[PDB]
């Protein structure tokens, strides 16, 4: 574990009377201040896959580089797919899991059938949400979905070149900064369904990755048995300091 | 840890205590020095 | 199926507009995040269409290249146009234009075009023979998506 | 005919629990993979004349 320390809120003043010059109320009132503190854990994946010391003659090429590649991208696939939407239960809460426990998700009209599409004033519209945080431009990501940038190069606000700069669509094809903010595409976002997330807004410098060991490869021979375990294990876990700094929209209900 | 033959005896063995302080956003102050001063060395 | 049946009628009642084959990119799915790795096949008649679409004649609406200047269509949402005229017939549920993933497509090939002559004495005849062996084959299952009239 | 030859799909790893951190779970799960194989071929095409 690792704790912090959290400094208390702001105090006040007060305002004296005229009477109380020559008493001891002149003097004013007391500020009392209490610290806090704050935890960090980690959480194990791990992986694993055997390759007989038969079916390597057995054959015409190798097998061993494609088994150990297949390792190391379905760990990768993995952390990240947790960190889009794990749970709680042994794996880290997701970004998604985190917005809407924090009642973040901005329930929008947009329809999951496909009567309505998603708008780019509905994404920007998210921005309230994240209160404070939510002024400065450069501290922000924007995270979209296949769908929701599909539904996005339809947009009827952005096709005229009058309409938006020289930055049209019909000119181009192709959306760039909405509203000042940029667009990148994820395809890790849940199935597109009512009441499901299609774009995600984080404050990038409030979150932080614990990790105790990173990505370690053992090999293990088992002569019982003429094969070849190879095992994959690491340490990590998505873990942010304040209970604020994200928001998500959804499809409606 | 609590899994091997032989472990400790209470968590503050496993844990590190940090002296770092970290504070949120705080709000900002805009009308408490915009106007001009008037010295008064009188009632 | 990837034959998209869109809403342009096969009479003239509606006719086939930029949007129309705009909408077809998203049907290809992961392959149609790239323009650069595409190409856009259209009939005549929906060449024809397309120069008389509403959302391309203003100067305000699109840049220089308004269609009344020009009178013909090139860049088209970023796509560059190709007209060919070995399309089927306009007819309800046929269709009009078709985006290829290109690097997806290979024409495997036997032998190249050859010509014979045999000469035929009992006949006072000259027979010539030209034959040649290929075919048109795609790696994976996709990357080929079609728009089609109304029913 | 040409044959090729396909790559699989990707796996994934799994979370291990704290309870299971000395027995035999804690190398989680196994990943496996079958590959797959593509075919090609020709057809023939001719004319002819006289004169």
């Amino acid at each position: 574990i690792l704790t912090m320390l959290v400094e208390p809120d702001a105090g006040r003043a007060t305002w004296v009377a005229a009477s109380a010059y020559g008493s001891d109320n002149t003097t004013g009132s007391e500020v009392t201040g209490a610290l806090t503190e704050i935890h960090f854990s980690t959480y194990k994946l791990a992986a694993k896959s055997f390759i007989t010391d038969e079916t390597e003659e057995d054959a015409i090429f190798s097998l061993l580089p494609l088994l150990r590649k297949r390792l190391i991208e379905a760990h990768a696939v993995s952390i990240e797919e947790a960190f889009m939407t794990g749970d709680g239960s042994g794996k880290p809460k997701g970004l998604l899991t985190l917005a809407s426990e924090d009642s973040a998700k901005v329930t929008t009209e947009a329809k999951a059938d496909g009567s309505v599409l998603v708008t780019a004033k509905t994404i920007s519209k998210l921005r309230r949400k994240l209160g404070r945080h939510g002024l400065k431009l450069s501290k922000l990501v924007l995270i979209v979905s296949m769908d929701a940038y599909y539904d996005l190069l339809e947009d009827e606000e952005w096709q005229d070149v009058a309409q938006v700069g020289n930055d049209a669509v019909k000119l181009q094809g192709q959306v760039g900064r909405i509203y000042g903010l940029p667009v990148v595409v994820s395809e890790y976002f849940p199935a597109k369904a009512a009441g499901k997330e299609f774009a995600v807004i984080v404050y990038k410098d409030n979150f932080v990755m614990p990790r105790q060991r990173a990505v370690t490869v053992e090999r293990e021979r088992q002569a019982g048995k003429q094969r070849d375990a190879y095992y994959v294990t690491q340490r990590v876990n998505l873990q942010r300091y304040f209970e604020n700094g994200v928001v998500s929209g959804a499809y409606a209900a | 840890n609590q899994s091997s033959s032989v472990e400790v005896s209470s968590e503050s063995y496993e844990t590190i205590f940090s002296q770092r302080i970290i504070r949120d956003l705080q709000k900002e102050l805009v009308v408490g020095a915009l106007f001009e001063e008037l010295p008064m060395s009188s009632k």
